[PDB]
């Protein structure tokens, strides 16, 4: 994207200030929940504000860089596609159950992934994405491999390089990958999101076998759903003990939160720890918590 | 501002 300057930061500024105008409306009910777009946007300015604050006089270079400019690029295309789908959605942004308000619920997420990202690359507000720390050694060497020690590349390049290690099947399963990976949905490949991808379907000896298993064939995988709304999928289930789900923890980037219906009345969400997905899953099968995936009879077996 | 989910374990 073009270089960022000052002008260009100010106009992000004012189209979140909208957004935030927008999300204020008594109608939306919106719960102060993560992700929270309220808590979000101004929290995306503090941080712009203390990158702009340790890049005075220094500011040629926080502009030319790659990173940076796509960021800012897609914070100012999200933030004015949502301006747009209040719009065009009118009053059908305060029926629950619409798609104008479930897109309204994806971008709070995306906005999140993207807050993470940005504190993730500019950690104290200064830029280290060359010496970002990819948590799984195997993920780390094939990055380095392909991309040194870029932080941003397009998702053709990606694609491409991981292709040549980890063959993807098909232009539909590229897709798939590309929705599950690309957290900020800006057609790039942060080392940030490559990381996480990694890390929540881990071992990378057999990367896209596991991705396959537990999100391209699994019933339970619920891509970009947040935690009220796993817990509102659930209810119709709440008198079928053993019914769960699963998708990203959003404050905990990186990791799973699994949600079920307990044998009680509950439905409780938790994070696996010291344990990949795959034995989280299988365990949770063999103690009857993990039964129905999505309410479902049958339930994936992946002791294989 | 935002309360943090309930989790659990
Ligand atoms: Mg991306």
């Amino acid at each position: 994207p073009g270089t960022v300057d000052k002008k260009m930061v100010e106009k992000c500024w004012k189209l979140m200030d909208k957004v935030v105008r927008l999300c204020q409306n008594p109608k939306l009910a919106l719960k102060n929940s993560p992700p929270y777009i309220l808590d979000l946007l101004p929290d995306t300015y503090q941080h712009l504000r203390t990158i702009l604050s340790r890049y005075e006089g220094k500011m040629e270079t926080l502009g030319e860089n790659e990173y940076f400019r796509v960021f800012m690029e897609n914070l100012m295309k999200k933030t004015k596609q949502t301006i747009s789908l209040f719009k065009e959605g009118k009053e059908r942004m305060y029926e629950e159950n619409s798609q104008p308000r479930r897109n309204l619920t994806k971008l709070s997420l995306i906005f999140s992934h993207m807050l993470a990202e940005l504190k993730g690359i500019f950690p104290s507000g200064l830029f280290q994405g060359d010496t970002f720390r990819i948590t799984k050694a195997d993920a780390a060497e094939f990055w380095r491999k392909a991309f040194g020690e870029k932080t941003i590349v397009p998702w053709k390049s990606f694609r491409q390089a991981l292709h040549e290690v980890h063959p993807i099947s098909s232009g539909l399963e590229a897709m798939a990958l590309k929705s599950t990976i690309d957290l900020t949905c800006n057609d790039y490949i942060s080392v940030f999101e490559f990381d996480i991808f990694t890390r929540l379907f881990q071992p990378w000896s057999s990367l896209l076998r596991n991705w396959n298993s537990l999100a391209v064939t699994h019933p339970g995988y619920m891509a970009f759903l947040t935690y009220d709304e796993v817990k509102a999928r659930l209810q119709k289930f709440i008198h079928k003990p053993g019914s769960y789900i699963f998708r990203l923890s959003c404050t905990r980037l990186g990791q799973w939160a699994i949600g079920y219906v307990t044998a009680d009345g509950n439905i409780l969400q938790t994070i696996p720890h010291n344990k990949p997905l795959f034995q989280a899953l299988i365990d949770g099968f063999r103690e009857g918590f993990y039964l129905f995936p999505d309410g479902r009879n049958q339930n994936p077996d992946l002791t294989g | 501002r935002a309360v943090e989910n309930q989790y659990s374990f």
